[PDB]
């Protein structure tokens, strides 16, 4: 039914290589060629890339910021809701950030605040105004 | 074993009947299956009975009296089917002392033409039918292509060697009834390539195995692709070794491309990944002096001020939260790539060096089939291969000649009597014959039936070497010019001293280039004397015999020189070197399924010729022209055995023409 293994032989293949005298020479060169054309790109990426390392020398650790450990609060002072206020204005509804940004609440609290706060900070006024960005 | 190995030892099923056999006893085959088994039991036994004594005759009554009951109850189907395996040559033949001398008055006359292993075995299978035989050879010794050099110990078959197996072989019977050194063949082939420095192991069994699994190729290609016809003509099987080592050479490029191709879609996910992480850094370092400036301005500040450096600080710490994922993904890239870089596929299919080896490889062929792979048909070159014998090949020690020899005993047989017209016509036959030294004397021969032994390269020969009248008819001629007949020769090198390995009887050469595989591409050393022996196969062959004994001698030397050193090799004493195609009785070595041929073309060489009538109205006549030899048995060509097994077919089917066939009824 099929081949040895390893032996290649397509029906498809056969004809391609049988089609002229030459032909047998012709696709063997045709991918001689085509190999070459790889292997040259292949370099050029390789340099492209290579260019791109050297940039990004020094990482990032120079521009890197310590990590504040604070433990999360429940109480929220006139501050904290004042940050939060901000933080909706510039973020719209990225939950984390917001509880980032106070880094002492939580983004449940953040998320319940909303409805908490809500006639009395105008939220839905101020995010119509993020959307608006 | 048993009965049954006797059937298998001639070639024949132990439990059903052949068409030969349907032939001679139709009531058998279409009667009720238990007499088929009686029957097929007397054959089988017969059979035996024969082959374990092989050097005397088995008449019928020896026969009768060892077979039992209730298979020797009908003595009738005993006497039938004994007289079918005697007329056959499946019993009684060969070189036997037999019982029952021959009948002094002979009937019918028979010329045999060419006294070759089928002209004897046909000669003395007729003369023991109580025939009146002769046969006319041209040369001025028996055996034909069975030639054997011989110079006081020094002893070397310049033509056929090797008796493939006993398994079923009638050389087997033959062998018991002439005493035949036969000795065994050790496989076992060291390469040598051009330097004269042996190919590793590693080397050669990776080659053979690619060799192997390269005409496994070609037979794939022939039946379940149907690659047989290109452009109009039949596919060669060297045209489609091309074929299959180019699709081989092919698929090692596509993978490599492949390859890369996996590298390239690789390095473009990094380059496209390290724009993003460059772009990313500049957007962090902007971000950095923001959230510096920003807390530069010292507390105590107002909250929309405090707001902006916690802004900016969380803001930082998510893009170096992104910038750190995307290095993690640079880690996993660069692995990847640094995988594929060294996993990389197979450089070529394979090297000059290791194709210059390949080459010895279809040198063996070349020489196996004594011609170039582009004309062996692909379909049917290897069409003989079902039938091989089993067991190991052999030698012959003390010659293979010592055969025909012993078959000519009794025979009578015209030495230096060329045949130059066969005339047959439907009263009977006359042959012309010259003699070979003055070709001004000239013979007439009339007889009932010419059987003609010629090789197939003569009957080739055009101008013709002998002329038949009337012409053969072209359904003969054509499949003549159809069928091939190849070439290869031997050089004979006898030296005082055995230099070489004794332990290995046969060690090849590689040759430099392919268009050379087959200069003295392989060595045999086979005898008790010192000899060793040197084939030239493939196209090798016919260019060889325009080049002088000396100059081809040298660069046997050279050879011998190079794979033992300058010193051991000494001056050979005695240097013979065959020129097959040269010679004018054989003009080639043997038959081989050319392109367009086909094992049918064996089938039509066989049929005999019947001539047309003399007076018009008369009654369509008897045959009359015979035709044995190994280009006749379509099963077994090319081979001592079977060129044997020919002659035996022939004296059977014109004993019954002319004899009659008493075991029909
Ligand atoms: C181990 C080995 N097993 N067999 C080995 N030798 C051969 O089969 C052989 C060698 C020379 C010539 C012929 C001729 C009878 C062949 N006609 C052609 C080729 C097959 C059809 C056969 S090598």
């Amino acid at each position: 039914r099929k081949p040895p293994k390893g032996m290649f032989l397509s029906q498809e293949d056969v004809e391609a290589v049988s089609a002229n005298a030459t032909a047998a020479t012709t696709v063997l060169r045709q991918l001689d060629m085509e190999l070459v054309s790889v292997k040259r790109q292949i370099q050029n990426i390789k340099q492209t890339n290579s260019a791109l390392k050297e940039k990004l020398d020094g990482g990032i650790e120079p521009y890197r910021l310590p990590e504040v450990i604070q433990k999360c609060n429940a109480r929220w002072t006139t501050e904290e809701q004042l940050l939060a206020v901000q933080a909706i204005r510039k973020y719209g509804r990225d939950f984390q950030a917001i509880s980032d940004v106070i880094g002492n609440k939580s983004v449940v609290q953040v998320k319940n605040f909303f409805v908490n706060y809500r006639r009395r900070f105008n939220i839905d006024e101020v995010l119509q105004e993020w959307e608006a960005e | 074993s048993g009965v049954e190995g006797a059937a298998f030892q001639s070639r024949l099923p132990h439990d059903r009947m052949t068409s030969q056999e349907a032939a001679c006893f139709p009531d058998i085959i279409s009667g009720p299956q238990q007499t088929q088994k009686v029957f097929l039991f007397i054959r089988n036994r017969t059979l035996q009975l024969w082959l374990d004594n092989p050097k005397i005759q088995l008449t019928f009554e020896a026969t009768l009296q060892q077979l039992e009951a209730p298979y020797n109850s009908d003595t009738v189907l005993v006497h039938r089917v004994h007289s079918y395996l005697e007329r056959h040559g499946l019993i009684n033949f060969g070189i036997y002392k037999r019982i029952k001398p021959l009948p002094t008055k002979k009937t019918g006359k028979v010329i045999i033409i060419g006294s070759g292993v089928s002209g004897l075995a046909a000669a003395r299978q007729l003369q023991s039918f109580g025939m009146d035989v002769t046969l006319l050879e041209a040369r001025d010794r028996v055996g034909g292509r069975v030639a054997t050099f011989r110079k006081g110990n020094y002893v070397a078959d310049l033509g056929a060697m090797v008796v493939t197996g006993l398994g079923g072989n009638p050389m087997a019977v033959v062998s018991k009834q002439v005493n035949m050194e036969l000795a065994k063949i050790k496989q076992k082939c060291p390469l040598y390539e051009a330097n004269g420095q042996a190919v590793p192991k590693e080397k050669d069994e990776m080659v053979e195995q690619e060799f192997n699994r390269l005409l496994e190729a070609t037979s794939y290609l022939s039946h379940q692709l149907d690659f047989n016809v290109l452009n109009n003509k039949p596919v060669s099987l060297g045209q489609a070794l091309e074929v299959v080592i180019q699709l081989q050479e092919k698929h090692v490029k596509d993978e490599q491309i492949e390859h890369w191709k996996k590298i390239v879609k690789t390095q473009e996910e990094l380059k496209e990944l390290l724009n993003k992480m460059v772009n990313l850094k500049e957007k962090i370092k902007e971000l950095h002096q923001q959230y510096k400036e920003a807390s530069e301005v010292k507390p105590p500040r107002d909250i929309t001020a405090e707001f902006l450096v916690k802004s900016k600080h969380r803001d930082l710490t998510a893009l170096c939260k992104e910038y750190d994922e995307l290095a993690e993904t640079q880690g996993k890239l660069e692995e990847k790539l640094q995988e594929l870089e060294a996993n990389p596929p197979s450089d070529v299919y394979l090297s000059s060096r290791d194709r210059q080896i390949l080459d010895w490889h279809f040198a063996n062929l070349e020489f196996a089939n004594a011609t170039p792979l582009s004309t062996l048909s692909l379909k049917h070159w290897d069409q003989d291969d079902d039938f091989e014998f089993t067991g190991s090949h052999l030698t012959v020690r003390n010659g293979y000649s010592c055969v025909p020899v012993a078959l000519a005993e009794g025979l009578d047989i015209k030495l230096n009597t060329a045949v130059r017209q066969v005339r047959y016509t439907a009263s009977g036959c006359e042959v012309i014959a010259v003699n070979t030294r003055s070709t001004s004397q000239t013979f007439i021969y009339k007889c009932d039936a010419v059987l003609c032994t010629l090789p197939l390269g003569v009957l080739k020969q055009q101008p013709p070497a002998v002329q038949f009248v009337p012409p053969l008819p072209e359904w003969k001629t054509s499949a003549v010019q159809r069928m091939g007949f190849g070439n290869l020769n031997k050089v004979v090198l006898c030296f005082d001293r055995v230099f070489w390995d004794p332990s290995v009887n046969l060690f090849g050469h590689v040759g430099s280039t392919t268009a050379s595989r087959g200069e003295l591409f392989l060595f045999w050393n086979l005898y008790k004397a010192p000899i060793l022996l040197a084939l030239v196969a493939g196209e090798a062959a016919g260019i060889m015999e325009n080049i002088s004994d000396d100059v081809i001698v040298g660069r046997c030397l050279a050879i011998l020189k190079g794979i033992f050193g300058s010193s051991a090799v000494p001056q050979p004493k005695e240097t013979v070197v065959s020129r097959w195609r040269a010679d004018p009785w054989a003009r080639g070595s043997y038959s081989y399924v050319a392109a367009g041929s086909s094992g049918n073309d064996y089938d039509l060489m066989a049929q005999p010729i019947t001539p047309g009538p003399s007076i018009p109205g008369a009654p369509q006549p008897i045959p009359r022209l015979f035709f044995a030899g190994e280009h006749t048995i379509r099963n077994y060509p090319a081979t001592v055995h079977g060129a044997l097994l020919s002659g035996l077919r022939e004296a059977g089917r014109i004993a019954d023409q002319f004899l009659g066939a008493m075991y029909t009824l």
